[PDB]
């Protein structure tokens, strides 16, 4: 329905995919990256029913059906569900046609390479589309928000990939890549909610604590004040309705859970944590890099949005840095949606158009090709 | 037809309250960001001396 | 009556409560975790006749009896009932007064924390126990079996927990804890041996179901050829005798009953079984780990009393599991017990003689004591 | 153990620790420079379960253990694991009491100073040695190698010194210290193992890469024919087999990681590789000592392991070096080992019994002493 040639841009996460035209400030819609099945045996005749239902479909009519996603921490896994999810985002909701349209698609620069060969490939071979380009989401998040060097933090619901841009370049001895994300923010949670009595387990569950995490959670800037405190008082819960009319209160499980992206050991992870993961970025470029970093946390996609985050980053990587060094969170309203707005500012612009894959160079060069052009 | 409207109203209460709770968050965000700002004016008014009187110094 | 001032053990599960003494060999008696009150207008008088009866009163006289099960999916919440199922277990069977003798009860560590604040101010403010403790069913499994390293497959009657345990040490984050367990295996018998011609409505029927699975029912080391064959012929039939002396048989719905514990869907539930939570309680654990978790495998508790599960289990995780890797199964003859067998033994282990709750400890902290202390 | 008082050697690297007597072939044991520590939550009563583990303690349990290398790129900065090291080392394995025996070390001259003083202090003020001396690595390389002249290649696993020696003194002006190791080798090749789909971040993950390099990878004599033959063709891949059944299958990989050592901009490093800087460091030597060095470049510590290597070193200096000049490389079987055996050597030499500093004229001087008595 466009009246101009403009790229897509679609930021398939974990989570949810962006989606809409490159010239915007926001996509059209979102699309959740879910593909959802029925599991009980149909009895009534002449009711209709699919054997699949995609995105908002999937959560529309979830009361019956299980609900799965095809990206494991950015990478995706199931390429005929992602098939559904893109074919449903341009033919029925951004109203879409990829033939007459380059593509913009974006990942984290530390997947494995099978996942932007195949997104190149799935564009050309399944939606036809003139071109291609994937992006790198540090970069997408630097460009929404108006810089060029900083730290790329994104505690997403996949993975966070900890990436330092310095004047457009990239330091790849000082990346930190994360196995911690939102999905595991939210199990934690269905765990200290089942100690509270409420226990969360099916899909229409694990979507319920989802939305719970979402409008009731936050990190603390100092976790241990809130910790004693919600520990001590009801003064600190907050309530939330569950569907059926029933309620949840939660106290301090409504920080514990987040907690979890300063604390891995919460869930059996590994980690140094993003506070230091973020530090570690910056301390180990140079010397004369160091004090741009500093001055250039750079906050990227969801959980960023959390109470008490730029605050408590900023007080984190200060409590380790050196003196003098000033230390700075950008952290803008470009939140949750600066990757895709990175990706309409990318997709246009004039000394980008050359960085675009075209279909006739990607037909006589073959998938490795995205290794060559894009990244 | 008085109920649809009251849902709708009803939605437009939730909605409403959405916003009212949406803007609650920001407004106590800002508001949080507005204190540690006072804060740091301060701080900083008092840098501004800290450090003036450093020059002066 | 008794030589030792020992501990008592209580495995009060959401089936059977098995009680003894610590250091014994076995339980001195079990009952069932159940409450029996009268349904009908008394005509005689000078009968006798109690409000209620508990255990296996419950059952003598549940002719005119409702049966009620304070205990369910792992937790009591009925706490007057089972001070109750207390009273009469100590008193009558164990012949001892609680109040001078300390009490180890057990919980799965996904209860909610209520189940073990009330086992505990049960002890403490209705028996005036000088000591409690409430354990870990999967750690009494493992010493009742000689592991300290495996998955914990306890199977109950209210809960599945499936907990991965490695030198001792949990990975609490890779517990797949499932919604199945024996009390929907027989519910799911109830309704397909309606379809056979033989409806069960009432408590009376109800306990009869429950029996006719524990005595007719087995989950097949291979339930499709088991299948061809029970579906095909009369052989493979077993029949029970009824109270009232009418007979029942069962086919092929034999095996398809226990099935269920490798296809929860029979009963709605979102699973593909526990040799899926079992593979993935592994799968979530480090990779130095897995090796060790793949060789132990360990069935404890009920449900594991079906011929064919060891080898069923062994087949259905080794189709998940890599090749080369062995993949094994401890499933004692102490099955079912096993959990109160464990409880003696770490009740009177001198290791853990400084893990117990002292009255005087509770008194001063009260309840939420048992959170802190216990596990 | 040992019938004599001789000195006890130990080479102690930030990878591993090659530990001995004085006056033998080969160390008597190898540990990894390694203290482990559990970071998970106890379970089970009465397990045991130690608060950390040491060398091969580390390794043998480290599916529960996060696992820690005191050394950071050639110094110690974490003596606590050190002198457990140490302690284990010698009375574990070596079965000896450093008291009864003098003792030597090791490290390079650009070590700073610092970590040579505290090694002379923890065998004095901890395990009250006789007597000490802190060696240089590239004098205790060539007695191994049968060598008075040449230029001593030792990268490590922390970082490459790169130093010139002639009639066996050092020329210091032409020592060409670079930041590019084996660690960072091994990073590399864990960003190229996951470009394949196998991502490696956690202790267990990151030891098996470490063993997949040592395993796997080589340089060839020629890196762009191997190249080009990787990218060509499945005949260079070779499989490696992971603790749990997995399989991972790797292809340029396999020698992209090596490669680093003449490509250090893959780990981010700015340098020109070490065939610049082993050229660089017989250039800097006046032109009657560069004959010699040219004629003997000799190899000892490991990566010189690598099969080419001897002949890409050989044939980079060449074609840096001027014609008619003959340089030869020395790669002797006794390479990882070498120093270790040189240390064995110079312990024992009649000529340097004069050169140990007794418990006496290091208390009277302190810790300072090592760098007028030793280096």
């Amino acid at each position: 329905d466009e009246d101009e040639t403009t790229a897509l841009v679609c930021d398939n996460g974990s989570g949810l995919v962006k989606a809409g035209f490159a010239g915007d400030d926001a996509p059209r819609a979102v699309f959740p990256s879910i593909v959802g099945r029925p599991r009980h045996q149909g009895v009534m005749v002449g009711m209709g029913q699919k054997d699949s239902y995609v995105g908002d479909e999937a959560q529309s009519k979830r009361g019956i059906l299980t609900l799965k996603y095809p990206i494991e921490h950015g990478i995706i896994t199931n390429w005929d569900d992602m098939e559904k999810i893109w074919h449903h985002t341009f033919y029925n909701e951004l109203r879409v046609a990829p033939e007459e349209h380059p593509t913009l698609l974006t990942e984290a620069p530390l997947n494995p390479k099978a996942n932007r060969e195949k997104m190149t490939q799935i564009m050309f071979e399944t939606f036809n589309v003139p071109a291609m380009y994937v992006a790198i989401q540090a970069v997408l998040s630097l460009y929404a928000s108006g810089r060029t060097t900083g730290i790329v933090l994104d505690s997403g619901d996949g993975v966070t990939h900890n990436v330092p841009i310095y004047e457009g370049y990239a330091l790849p001895h000082a990346i930190m890549r994360l196995d911690l994300a939102g999905r595991d923010l939210t199990d934690y949670l269905m765990k200290i909610l089942t100690e509270r009595g409420y226990s969360f387990v099916t899909t229409a569950e694990r979507e319920i604590v989802r939305d719970i995490k979402e409008k009731l959670c936050y990190v603390a800037l100092d976790f241990e004040n809130e910790m004693a405190t919600a520990a001590s008082s009801s003064s600190l819960e907050k309530s939330y309705e569950l569907p059926d009319g029933q309620v949840i209160t939660i106290g301090n499980e409504r920080f514990r859970c987040p907690e979890t992206l300063f604390q891995p050991s919460f869930i059996g992870m590994e980690s140094a944590g993003i506070h230091e993961t973020t530090y570690n970025s910056i301390m180990k470029c140079d010397i004369d890099i160091r004090k741009d970093l500093y001055a250039n946390n750079v906050m990227s996609g969801g959980t960023t949005m959390y109470p008490g985050i730029a605050d408590r980053m900023q007080k984190e990587i200060t409590a380790l840095a050196p003196s003098t060094m000033k230390i700075k969170i950008i952290a803008p309203p470009e939140r949750k949606y600066s990757v895709w707005i990175g990706g309409s500012i990318l997709a246009s612009l004039s000394t980008f158009q050359q960085m675009w894959i075209t279909k006739q160079e990607y037909d006589e060069a073959g998938p490795s090709i995205v290794h060559r052009k894009c990244f | 037809i008085i109920e649809s409207d009251l849902e709708r109203a009803e939605e437009r209460a939730e909605l409403s309250e959405g916003k009212c709770a949406e803007l609650e968050e920001e407004l106590k965000t800002v508001t949080n960001n507005l204190k540690s700002l006072e804060a740091q004016a301060e701080k900083y008014s008092q840098k501004e001396d800290r450090y003036e009187e450093e020059i002066k110094v």
